[PDB]
RNA sequence: AGGUA
């Protein structure tokens, strides 16, 4: 019933992953635990993913199968079929932006060979290692360096209200913001018909070639950091009642559960101007715990309380 | 509907408790020579306990 | 271990303290040197002389050791955290821990299972097993022909 | 370090490692720092009229009974009674001072001030007076910024020449004229957007007239005030950051508990900024016992939120961890195991909800653990899908849907008709009685009569039969 | 063991479970590729869709197995949407496109 | 790119294009390297099969960055979909659908 | 017990002493342990003293109290065919071959860092605690690694 | 008033290091913004300084420096070639692509700092209005 | 976990 000829692949957008979400996963709860009525708006969510059972709103209003085209308007809950539960994907919008960990690990790192850098300075600028000016200005400064806590901290001294520098998955943001891709190509194919070396003849055909690439995929760079973050539909995370205290629960729902936590205490830490180290804390936080959601394997391993076993990720 | 019609229809109404009696599981026979009841204390005890 | 480590040593003694001491570090530097130099002969990881066999009450023993440390770490935290002056010791000693735990190696461990009960010979078989797996042991990532 | 370490909890330790711990009198030293710092935040509220007119809108308020007494102020710097004559002679300093508006003037300011400082209040209050002079802060640069961008971007000149010309009265025509005297092209290009910034210019003197207050004023005050919760938020920063290392010791000890360290510790540390926030040596105690009972109660919330893969209400988790204590001392008094007898008897609980509490404090299990002790399928692979019909249920539905409509078919127009809005029957909507009467234009008894009429004619065994198999 | 109808599973609809009706045969990738080798295309799509995965091509092809018709619906597996949607909540865009 | 590590099939469509047309652009000469079965499997045109039976995480990423766009016509690619494969008994459907394809 | 007691406390001079243990006999004999399916085991009690020093000075013993067959748990118990029963299964702990702690000289052969000439290496294995290991290179250096490290 | 503003046109050491970067397998950019740094003296340091009071506005600033004297750098070497066909020279084939002859080649390095020399005079006369 | 091919 379903026709296609081709399957693409490509970059998601925050703006296209907000297309996917139904509704915004704001809590880490899941359920009342006594009544399995899944709260709001957690992991498990009515409002968001729709209705547990068949036709009828989680609230008692409407119980039919008339009511279905109308969602219920009376109260969060929406009523639909509940196929669609296992269907609806939702979002979390991340505090800070976090690295994808999948292009950052891989033997070649598309983050590292797009920025031609090296992968123990994405890894120590993600992990707060250290600094990285994300453009400078007309320091002595280069518009792409990593810097020591102390050489940043004499940096700013030299030099004023000119330097922009930052630390993190949103200084490697700000650094893809700012590189521009057909301006590049256009600079390199006109380099290449006037340059006659042979090196650097072949640094510009390498560069030349990843970048008209990459702009022929009709991706932007900036989509490799992860601004919000989709979260599976319910249905393939399950939580499925079991008898005595045991209830089978999905790895994947404690890891967005972690996720959601340490998002939402980077939120209070930013509401709270908290001091740079714990603000810095949280955001390692949550680039570790996404890092481990996505693939758990890569980091140093994720176990859970009451079970020592690596975690199912994604990957 | 359908359900509503008949039950309308035969003046029977859903039942207030749903069996859930353990049957035999297909394919297989024989002759039952023990049983074993445990109640756990403080809970009314049956008959055959 | 330590009659082991004298025996590999050429010592007459069998017997001694458990942690290393210097004498013991330098004389394996001595031997591995000698074994550099051709003077020594290397061991084998096979010979049943360099394998031990842990029977029930070693790994219990072992299991109830853990116990011991972990209510240990409580006790010594209590030590401090409760009265310095006289109160009565069975408030401040939790069986909880290790009774779990030794239930936990008991009832569910790779060398703890459902004893193979159809044949009085399959019951004495089971009891008189020895696997190589287990806690400690060697995971099934091997062949590794040699224990094989 | 740079040690190729991919471990936020090392270099954590790493943070933690650069500031030295404090002394006893250390923490004064800051706390003094502290509330130097809050006493030249509230003198800057002081000097600032509308926030102690609000102020005193509550204070009326609460004598009228209308707001809790204890949501307003919390001790004094030497009750109802020292309240209201504080905030009498307060409201009297505020009258003579307003009045010196609409060398005396100064000292009825200071004398205020003066009377402002032996208030405490509490912290929701201050921080509601801080976002208000925040929002006149934020006010005032609204109205000089949008002076700015219609001066620079409409009349194409420096953003350096204004900051001389225009400030020293800042809401005259003296600028105006001053500018124009040089006969420079941008002032003649301003008399085709006079009219936009004069209105402005009006709004501002409007923004002053609310305020009961020269704008100059208003930014010597707000000033004072931002580097009043500069010095406050630094000394508080300071605090916080040499403080980490208690957070860190406190949490290992729940570490073995089960949930994650660094959880914890973040936890921790929220609870350790609230307690600087309402730390205070005027009682004489010393600062790690009172956050100690902060980092305790923000550990206990994570352990009973974030650690529990369901919610259990935190009153509920406390109900849980002292039935498992009553349950190790009986089981060590007894020496045999806690028998649910004595623990209804310990608690004031039945013993019914003894038990499905203790059903609640247990944690869900992953599926990815295998069934068996390590067999290679897991617990979820042998879940079964009970929010799935059956085929077998589905061929009888349709097959009696089948049979529905024949049966109806086989009746008479009118009778089949109604049965099908009826009961909603071969449509994806469902209809009242009155409904199908009102569309029969027949509202009365006739429409159930027909209904009962087509109810006795299925009745008959010749359309019953073959409905009768589908309910047994 | 044997199976026409039972234990379904909640992340996949790939049939298994129970001790009393257990599920059916694996048809594993050696199995795909044994169809494979021979022109055996239908039967492989029976393997595929309308006996494992596809829960509305399922209940059809019984409706028209008790109803006295042999045909299928190729639907989609129930599989494949699930790996659509897992791929989705990576960072990783993935669609279904027509000509 | 004439380094350019290209399936031999678009090659050889191409070279016969530009020979039969008067157009004799570049150019175009090939030489056939050998990929061990591995790494031919693994860099084949559609990243659904080189993702479900090799490294599928390094695999996908390297798609998703390229924004690849593997158009069927494979057994294992059609299996994983879950319509009729593209051999013997299902290869008639296919060519139909080819003849449906880029015209009416 | 010998091994972690006695148990000093971290300032206080509170020091636990052990003393002995005795075996409960256990509440239900196998038959009916296996009928009811819950374990067979045997009560473990222990006697312990809690000391406590002056305080504060050089040590030496100010107060004692005992505490006699304190609970601290049940141990399976062993039955006549040499099995545990635990859950109203009856259970078997299959007896573990492993590496005997001591010291190992093994020889390190077929992977030679391209140069040849295999190697030798010593490994420390306790029977609690880390592995110690002794490495030679093919540039005839010796290394030390605290377990794998 | 601000009219001071001195550019540092004109130097055999504005193409000595402007490839450098802080890290391995240099490529285009990077230079550019040294190119219109080195093109500017501190006196346009002082000014820029001054005349900019906003740390953003500052960035967006240079960033559109980087983005004109880019363009200019593009539109002089599509102009160099032009000339260069019209001056005779032809396309060379390398395993790279279409080249210039060598003899009417120069090189990409000094077309960068002389249009960014260009627009640091451009910014100047902005920037003594 | 054990066992089967």
């Amino acid at each position: 019933t379903e026709e296609f000829d081709a399957i693409k692949i490509a970059l998601a957008s925050p703006d296209m992953i907000r297309s996917w979400s139904f509704g915004e996963v704001k809590k880490p709860e899941t359920i009342n635990y006594r009544t399995f009525k899944p709260e709001r708006d957690g992991l498990f969510c009515a409002r968001i993913f729709g209705p547990v059972k068949d036709y009828e709103c989680l609230c008692g209003k409407y119980k039919r199968l008339k009511h279905r085209g109308v969602i219920c308007e009376k109260c969060g809950v929406e009523v639909t079929q509940t196929k669609v539960r296992r269907e609806r994907m939702g979002h979390i919008e991340l505090a800070s932006p976090t690295a994808h960990i999948w292009f950052l690990k891989s033997l070649p790192s598309r983050i590292g060979l797009l920025l031609d850098m090296p992968l123990r300075d994405i890894e120590r600028v993600l992990y707060f290692e250290s600094y990285v000016v994300i453009e400078g200005g007309m320091t002595n400064l280069e518009r792409q360096q990593i810097l020591t806590e102390e050489q940043y901290l004499d940096a700013l001294e030299e030099f004023g209200d000119e330097f922009d520098a930052k630390m993190g998955a949103e200084a490697i943001q700000a650094l893809l913001k700012s590189m521009d891709l057909e301006q590049e190509c256009e600079q390199l194919r006109e380099e290449l018909n006037e340059t006659n070396s042979e090196t650097k003849r072949k640094k510009l055909t390498k560069r030349i070639k990843l970048l008209e690439a990459f702009v022929q995929s009709g991706n932007k760079p900036e989509w490799m950091i992860l601004t919000v973050l989709p979260v599976l539909p319910p249905d393939l995370r399950p939580l499925v009642p079991l008898d005595g205290g045991r209830f089978a629960t999905s790895d994947l729902n404690d890891l967005y559960r972690r996720v959601i936590n340490r998002n939402n205490r980077l939120k209070r830490l930013l509401d709270l101007a908290a001091p740079d180290i714990i603000v810095r804390n949280e955001k390692r936080m949550l680039q570790e715990a996404v890092d481990a959601l996505l693939d758990n394997g890569r980091r140093g391993r994720a176990i859970t309380g009451s079970n020592k076993r690596p975690l199912k990720s994604l990957a | 509907p359908e359900e509503k019609l008949l039950r309308a229809i035969f003046g029977e109404k859903a039942s207030d408790v749903k069996d859930s009696s353990l049957r035999v599981p297909n394919g297989v026979s024989g002759t039952v020579i023990d049983v074993q009841v445990f109640t756990r204390d403080g809970v009314e005890k049956d008959k055959r306990a | 271990g330590r009659m082991k480590f004298n025996r590999s040593l050429l010592r007459e003694e069998i017997e001694g303290s458990g942690i290393l001491s210097k004498d013991d570090i330098i004389d394996v530097m001595k031997k591995l040197i000698d074994i550099r130099n051709g003077k020594g002969e290397v061991d084998d990881i096979d010979h049943l002389g360099n394998r031990r066999i842990r029977s029930v009450g070693e790994m219990a023993e072992n299991q109830f050791r853990v116990g011991l440390v972990r209510v240990e770490r409580a006790v010594k935290e209590r030590l401090s955290l409760g009265d310095l002056d006289t109160l009565m010791p069975q408030d401040m000693i939790n069986a909880k821990p290790i009774s779990a735990a030794v239930k936990e190696f008991f009832g569910s461990s790779q060398l703890s299972q459902f004893m193979d009960q159809n044949n009085p010979l399959s019951e004495i078989t089971h009891k008189r097993r020895i696997s190589a797996l287990g806690p400690g042991g060697l995971t099934r990532e091997r062949a590794g022909f040699e224990v094989r | 370090e740079i040690g190729r370490t991919t471990d936020p909890v090392r270099m954590y330790m790493r943070e933690m490692g650069t500031v030295e711990l404090l002394t006893r009198e250390g923490e004064i030293d800051i706390a003094k720092r502290i509330e130097d710092g809050i006493n030249q935040v509230q003198c800057s509220v002081a000097e600032y009229p509308e926030a102690i007119t609000y102020l005193l809108e509550q204070y009326d308020r609460v004598e009228a009974e209308e707001a809790r007494l204890s949501d307003l102020i919390t001790g004094f710097v030497d009750d109802p009674e020292l309240a209201r004559e504080k905030f009498a002679e307060l409201r009297a300093q505020y009258v003579v001072t307003r009045d010196t508006i609409k060398a005396t003037a100064q000292e009825e300011i200071l004398k205020l001030s003066e009377v402002f400082k032996q208030f405490r209040l509490v912290p929701k209050q201050f921080d509601y007076l801080v976002n208000s002079m925040r929002v006149m802060m934020d006010r005032v640069r609204t109205q000089e910024r949008l002076i700015m961008k219609l001066c620079v971007e409409q009349c194409k000149m420096p953003k350096k020449n204004f900051i001389t010309l225009f400030t020293g009265n800042e809401t005259s025509d003296t600028w105006f004229n001053a500018a124009i005297a040089m006969n420079k092209p941008w002032s003649e290009k301003l008399h085709d957007v006079s009219e936009e910034v004069h209105r402005a210019l009006q709004k501002l003197q409007q923004i002053e007239e609310e305020t009961g207050l020269t704008i100059e004023q208003v930014k010597d005050i707000n000033r004072r005030m931002s580097i009043g919760e500069a010095k406050a938020r630094r000394a508080k920063k300071e605090m916080v950051e040499a403080n980490l290392r208690l957070v860190i010791s406190i949490a290992k000890k729940y570490t073995n508990r089960g949930l994650q360290f660094l959880d914890l510790i973040q936890e921790g540390n929220i609870g350790l900024m609230k307690a600087v926030d309402k730390f205070e040596y005027r009682r004489g105690y010393k600062f790690s016992t009172y956050a100690t009972w902060w980092i305790r109660q923000a550990i206990t919330r994570s352990i009973a939120d974030q650690a529990r893969t369901i919610r259990i209400p935190v009153h509920m988790i406390e109900t849980i961890n002292k039935l498992n204590r009553i349950s190790r001392q009986m089981l060590q008094e007894m020496g045999r195991e806690p028998t649910p007898e004595e623990l209804a008897e310990r608690m004031l609980m039945p013993e019914d909800k003894i038990r499905k509490v203790l059903k609640i404090a247990k944690e869900p299990i992953s599926m990815e653990t295998p069934i068996g002790d390590d067999e290679d399928s897991h617990l979820g692979d042998f879940i079964e899908d009970t929010t799935l019909e059956l085929p077998l249920d589905s061929a009888t539905t349709e097959s009696l849907r089948a049979a529905t409509h024949d049966v109806l078919a086989g009746l008479t127009a009118r009778e089949a008709k109604v049965l099908r809005m009826r009961f909603g029957i071969d449509m994806n909507t469902d209809y009242t009685l009155e409904e199908v009467g009102k569309q029969f234009d027949v509202t009365r008894e006739r429409i159930r009569q027909i209904e009962a009429k087509a109810l006795r004619k299925l009745r008959h065994p010749s359309r019953s039969e073959v409905l009768r198999s589908f309910l047994d | 063991h044997a199976r026409s109808t039972g234990s379904y599973s909640l992340v996949t609809q790939q049939p298994l479970g129970g001790k009393a009706q257990f599920g059916g045969q694996r048809f594993g990738e050696m199995e795909v590729w044994a169809l494979e080798a021979y022109g055996a295309a239908y039967t492989l799509q029976e393997m595929l869709t309308v006996k494992s995965d596809d829960v509305n091509g399922r209940t059809k092809m019984y409706k028209n197995i008790v109803d006295g018709n042999h045909q299928m619906e190729p639907g989609m597996p129930e599989s494949f949407n699930v790996l659509l949607k897992e791929i989705r909540s990576l960072g990783i865009n993935i669609e279904l496109e027509d000509e | 790119d004439f380094l350019e590590g290209e399936q031999v099939e678009y090659s050889r469509v191409k070279i016969a294009n530009r020979e039969l047309e008067a157009n004799g652009k570049v150019g175009a000469t090939y030489s056939r390297d050998l990929l061990g079965i591995t790494k031919a499997s693994l860099a084949t045109e559609s990243f659904i099969s080189a993702a479900s039976f090799q490294e599928t995480t390094r695999v996908l990423t390297e798609a998703a960055v390229a924004g690849k766009r593997d158009e069927l016509r494979g057994l294992k690619e059609n299996v994983i979909v879950g319509r009729l494969i593209p051999a013997g008994t299902g290869y008639a459907y296919h060519q139909d659908r080819m003849r449906r394809r880029a015209a009416g | 017990f010998r091994s972690v007691f006695p148990i000093q406390s971290y300032s206080g001079n509170s020091e636990l002493q052990y003393v002995s243990y005795r075996l409960g006999e256990p509440v239900f004999d196998v038959q009916e342990c296996q009928i009811r399916g819950v374990t067979y085991s045997a009560p473990l009690r222990v006697k312990l003293r809690l000391v406590i020093y002056e305080r504060e000075a050089p040590e030496g013993t100010v107060k004692d109290i005992k505490e006699q067959e304190v609970y601290m748990g049940e141990i399976p118990l062993m039955t006549d065919n040499g099995t545990f029963v635990i859950n109203g299964t009856e259970r078997v702990i299959v007896s573990q071959l492993h590496r005997s702690p001591g010291v190992f000289f093994d020889s390190d052969k077929g992977k030679t860092h391209s140069s040849g000439k295999v190697l030798y290496n010593a490994r420390i294995i306790p029977y609690r605690g880390s592995w110690l290991d002794f490495e030679f290179d093919p540039k005839d250096n010796l290394f030390v690694r605290i377990d794998r490290r | 008033m601000t009219k001071i503003t001195v550019n540092y046109t004109v130097d055999v050491k504005d193409i000595q290091p402007k490839h450098v970067r802080s890290e391995s397998n240099p490529q285009n950019q990077n230079k550019i913004r040294r190119a219109w740094v080195l093109s500017l003296s501190d006196n346009a340091m002082e000014v820029i300084q001054n005349k900019i009071k906003s740390a953003p506005a500052r960035h967006a600033y240079y960033e559109a420096i980087d983005r004109e004297v880019s363009n200019k750098w593009i539109e002089l070497m599509r102009k160099h070639t032009t000339e260069s066909l019209n001056a005779g020279a032809k396309f060379i084939m390398t395993s790279c692509g279409e080249r210039l002859e060598d003899d009417y080649c120069g090189n990409a390095d000094e077309r960068l700092i002389v249009a960014a020399q260009i627009v640091a005079e451009t910014i100047a006369a902005d920037f003594n209005r």
